[PDB]
């Protein structure tokens, strides 16, 4: 009866993001028990922790920018995992203040391929080439995640993002096996195309004509990013990483929080709204419908809420209004 | 004026004036453009129109632009072109390549009189239109795996990254803002940020950021303002899209924005927007799009005093009372009546 | 692989087509059984006139699924089949059906274990017909030896991997030289040039169906054409206790179908929760055996084993009492202690 | 079977594309040889700047094709190979050389029988490059597992079927640790878990050149990529008397076509009748073998064998003052005394 889950905190605010998890699974006393690893190449041990327990819920470590930085390792994780499938869950929550409400929006993208496929190279000095890959097996699988996602769940609409008119073969293809499936294939969902940069544009000033968007690795950081700041901030977005044997669940938004590590202002709505989407996963869901409406009632019910939402409470007190609204269901 | 893309002014000897080559350009064009050739004539504008036509030809099955045009153009050092339809090789990729084009200038200001969901958004994003992403190298490496491959050079970006600088001088805004993804692009948009970290030095009266796309999406959708002291500077893809973003917070649309195209020695101002081709010739287009890149060439070639006139007051102030505007923005005036209800206040 | 079953993060997106009769309750016991047993799969849920449009293309999705029987019209202006519309049209072209006895059950010929394997596509299910003049007609029944070839190896593999040591045909090859002479031939032919550790043997359908009745421990497995495989099947049916006993399942090449081995509607006890779940869960736990879980099968085979064997608590056909529901829930009780 | 070589009642026809050079000379030599020896075959002949289109169509229907060079530009503006055009897509991704030197021919080393296998699609024929600032050109060289496992295969199987002992890849990859690198794996590497009883090594192909021009008894089969087939090709070419003495053949899963197995055009000798058709008769040879004649391959090929042999009568570069119709009518003299 004991599932055995891997836990990653990473870096930032990770620590303490994941805590407040922590603290409202044993209050609600979930059965599961956490593997817990911490880390500069042994993204190893997180790869081989995950491929025993299947499941983790992990934080977002930090990146340099310098050139003998290590590079990723978050997208190290999934590649090594083939955790392809990147989901992005921005719906407005009702006790915050966002400049355009009522708004629900799926963003997935492929986590192993296009602009992540970090093959660069220096051909003279001062001239760089990044190769970026597009393949059809790759783009036919997401392309599939992405109908088949939008079923389950009922969504009406799948929109493929992409910059077709200039990289012709590249996103080209990515649009064409996208919407050529959609079509042979899921014939109950409207499937259409829009381009990156008009797509952006529509996003933040008319977002509610959007439903779900596939998008290829880059494409998804930046309309992820929009729709973050559309409901809130990075604090609210609930994510989770889908591979074919493994899944992994992170915030939606994927932001470290360098800068207020251990000061205990940090939001983790994030990371527990993608935790009980993890429990929904491995079957367990009374909890998660459960200690998913504790916290958004807690947030709808003004103060006693964290600051970036506009409160003044911390993760610490924010975390106990949940165990509070949660002791008494 | 920026160094970089420098004016070589010289008015036409005979005549006060100086010389601008137009391109009305088709669809609302025609209407849209005379509308400036109006308001520029009342406002005694140094400048008369020299109009060529862009319609391409077709040497060597690579797409040309018309000798005529390119005559008047490269004399000229500067024209403004309306917007024109889809003619075998990207009409606006030829223009650029013939009239060596490398610096796309994009700004997005809130529109007094009009209300838009976001407030108080005064941007600037100076994009790299040579390179990037969008070189035309890519492959079929095998059956079904493709290559699309991003160019980034010192040469390119340095120039860019001068002209941001340089730009962000003129306007006198201190902070310039150099938009990458060194985190997972390491190379490519590690040395353009470094390019930027190098001119930094030889620029200290503007102060030098660096921001991932991540945050500049997401700051500047939850806080327009925050930029509002900008100048960002950002590889071809990050600036097609953040630009277009940028007018989608401005206006909702890009009806409203303004883009100018600067070269070495040339430099071409256009409006961002459609031909329209459906609202063309029954008067209800809109120049205010046209009309500011107007203001921007003015300040490219000097004409400081002439620019502001026509931007601080008319059009900017006119597009305040709803008997004036345009359809596009609530208001019921005509292209002809926003013309004179712009010139009276001129 | 994009041929594989339907899978994201550990989690099966299986196909469930409850079909008419019994069939919506029936299935529930299975869900139930499973979420209490919380095994890793989603159901993709269908519901339906042609609409057997949406349950082919769904499996052609999820290449998996677990099925009830649909009803079919014995009227003129009725609609065909349409369980074997599915199965033609996904060339599920291998039935299995599992007639081994079990322990609870009073039957007149005790300790019996054997399977028949039909051939789905073809033979007097190709649906062929016309009438030539009023009052004249003509049922055309094909066969052809690449579908004969196929079911025929797919019958010697399935007796080799379960280790099961005789293989008979079933035929009329003594009357219908043609047909059934070729499948006779197809069958013995190919079970001793490949194949030669397994004995093959033949048998006439309707001496076939004397033997079954009479003295059935003398055959391990059979392969039959469409006919007397619905034929043999209800003998077998009958003979370990009745249809909600046996378990079934289809394949093709690149799917699989599970349903009940015994193919009964239930129309007539429909909605009365007295249905008996045995066979749907049994041939529930063959499709997870396939997708490679069977910890669980294994597990919950033997909780409706040992269920029905201990007496009183079972349901009525096998003469118990209790209802669906009851039996059910003595399964997931026996199984929330192993 | 509308995919084995056209045939009509007991007369194949096969695709003829004589080509540029000494092209439209040497193959009207193997006709002559073969409408002579009355070879029940028919030619389908074929001549072109993008109708290798025509040639491909041809092919596609006929299967089974005989062929010279055709010439290619050096200029920007030139079309690009259509020798390579057409084999890549026909997907006849095996290059097959035989070098084997002969008997009435100077030669600096004697008695020498090597083969050289290349992989005709890939490698650094891929033809991918570009020029991303000016004076910077980058070529792309492909080399993907799948075209290279099926290479490696041909080459063992071809060396299974004529008794070759030896199986050596040539390769670069001390320097292009993953484009060479890889190739010389999964050579070895199904060398060693298919094929166990045949030699497999490596050797690179700067120190190859070297052992292949000083000491070329050493080699049996050489398996290359595209380039190094090329450069070895030519080494064994000299080695044995020259271009006109080897004979070629091209294969891929559906279609074969034969050509000289040296790949040199003949240029400046076009029209003058002193070119040397040895090359194309033999591999014109190997085609009969292959669509299964053979009996005339055997012989037509003692003849020529036999022919250059025989001191004078023989063609201008093997060191005779025959020319190539008088070096033609030697052999079909020959042959009308078998
Ligand atoms: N736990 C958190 N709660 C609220 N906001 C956060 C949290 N973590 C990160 N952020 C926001 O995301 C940004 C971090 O992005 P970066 O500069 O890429 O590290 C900061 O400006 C924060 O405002
Ligand atoms: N799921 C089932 N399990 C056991 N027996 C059944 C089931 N469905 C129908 N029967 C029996 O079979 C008879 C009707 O069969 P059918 O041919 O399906 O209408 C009824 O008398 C039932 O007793
Ligand atoms: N039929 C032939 N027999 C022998 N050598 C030939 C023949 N045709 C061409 N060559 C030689 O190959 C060279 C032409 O090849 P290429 O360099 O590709 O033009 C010439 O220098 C000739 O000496």
């Amino acid at each position: 009866g004991r599932f055995t889950v891997t836990l990653i905190p990473g870096d930032g605010v990770g620590k303490e993001i994941t805590d407040s998890v922590r603290t409202i699974f044993e209050a609600e006393n979930i059965p599961i028990d956490w593997e817990t690893i911490n880390i500069k190449e042994g993204v190893y041990e997180a790869v081989e922790s995950l491929k025993r327990n299947k499941i983790g819920l992990k934080g977002l470590w930090h990146t340099p920018a310098d050139q003998t930085g290590h590079g990723s390792l978050n997208v190290a994780l999934r590649k090594q995992l083939d955790i392809y499938a990147n989901v992005a869950l921005f719906k407005s929550l009702k006790g915050v203040k966002t400049r355009i409400p009522d708004i629900d929006l799926i963003v997935i993208r492929e986590n192993t391929e296009g602009e992540f496929s970090g093959l660069e190279h220096e051909s003279v000095p001062g001239v760089v080439e990044s190769l970026k890959v597009m393949t059809r097996p790759k783009t036919e699988r997401i392309a599939r995640f992405a109908f088949d996602f939008a079923k389950k769940y009922n969504r009406k609409s799948v929109t493929a993002v992409h910059k077709a008119n200039i990289m012709k073969l590249g996103d080209g293809l990515f649009r064409n096996i996208i919407t050529e499936i959609g079509q042979k294939e899921y014939p109950d969902i409207d499937v259409s195309s829009i381009i990156v940069d008009n797509a952006s544009m529509q996003a933040v000033a008319k977002p509610h004509q959007f439903d779900v968007l596939v998008t290829p690795s880059m494409y998804g950081t930046i309309l992820g990013n929009i729709g973050a700041a559309l409901i809130g901030g990075p604090g609210l977005v609930a994510g989770a990483n889908f591979g074919r044997d493994y899944a992994v669940f992170e915030p939606g938004s994927r932001h470290v929080g360098l800068d207020i590590k251990g000061q205990n202002v940090a939001n983790p709505t994030a990371m527990i709204l993608s935790s009980t989407l993890m429990l929904n996963h491995l079957g367990l869901n009374e909890y998660a419908t459960r200690i998913s409406k504790a916290v958004h009632e807690t947030i709808a019910e003004g103060k006693h809420t964290t600051r970036d939402i506009g409160g003044s409470s911390s993760t610490t007190d924010f975390t106990n209004e949940i165990i509070n609204k949660l002791s008494t269901m | 004026q920026p160094s970089i893309g420098r004016y070589t002014g010289k008015p036409n000897p005979s005549t006060g004036k100086y010389t601008v080559s137009f391109i009305e350009g088709d669809g609302i064009g025609p209407e849209i453009s005379k509308s400036v050739k109006k308001i520029f004539s009342a406002a005694n504008v140094p400048i008369e129109w020299e109009s060529c036509d862009v319609s391409p030809i077709f040497v060597n099955g690579l797409t040309t632009i018309p000798d005529p045009a390119v005559q008047s153009i490269t004399k000229n050092l500067v024209a403004l072109k309306g917007p024109l339809a889809t003619p075998h090789r990207s009409l606006n990729l030829t223009l650029r390549k013939t009239f060596g084009l490398f610096a796309n200038v994009r700004p997005a200001k809130s529109i007094e009189g009009f209300k838009t969901t976001y407030e108080n958004v005064d941007l600037v994003l100076i994009r790299e239109n040579t390179e990037g992403e969008y070189s035309g190298i890519e492959h079929i490496v095998c059956p079904g795996v493709v290559q699309s491959i991003k160019l980034i050079t010192r040469d390119a970006s340095e120039r860019v990254i001068r002209y941001a600088f340089e730009y962000a001088r003129a306007i006198g805004r201190p902070r310039v803002i150099v938009v990458h993804k060194s985190t997972i692009q390491r190379l490519a948009d590690g040395l353009f940020v470094n390019v930027a970290k190098e001119l930094s030095k030889e620029y200290p009266d503007l102060t030098l950021e660096t921001e991932l796309i991540d945050n500049s999406v997401l700051k500047v959708v939850t806080n327009p303002s925050a930029y509002t002291d900008a100048v960002s500077v950002c590889p071809n893809l990050y600036g097609d899209i953040l630009s277009d973003l940028n007018s989608g917070l401005s206006a909702g649309s890009l009806g409203l924005t303004p883009s100018a195209n600067i070269g070495h020695k040339i430099s071409i101002f256009e409006a961002v927007h459609g031909s329209a081709p459906d609202i063309a010739g029954q008067d209800k287009a809109n120049p205010t799009a046209l009309l500011l890149s107007s203001v921007m060439m003015l300040n490219h070639m000097g004409l400081t005093n002439h620019a502001d006139q026509i931007q601080n007051a008319v059009l900017s102030t006119i597009a305040s009372g709803p008997e004036n505007r345009t359809g596009d923005l609530a208001g019921t005036a005509t292209t002809s009546s926003f013309t004179e209800a712009v010139i009276k206040r001129l």
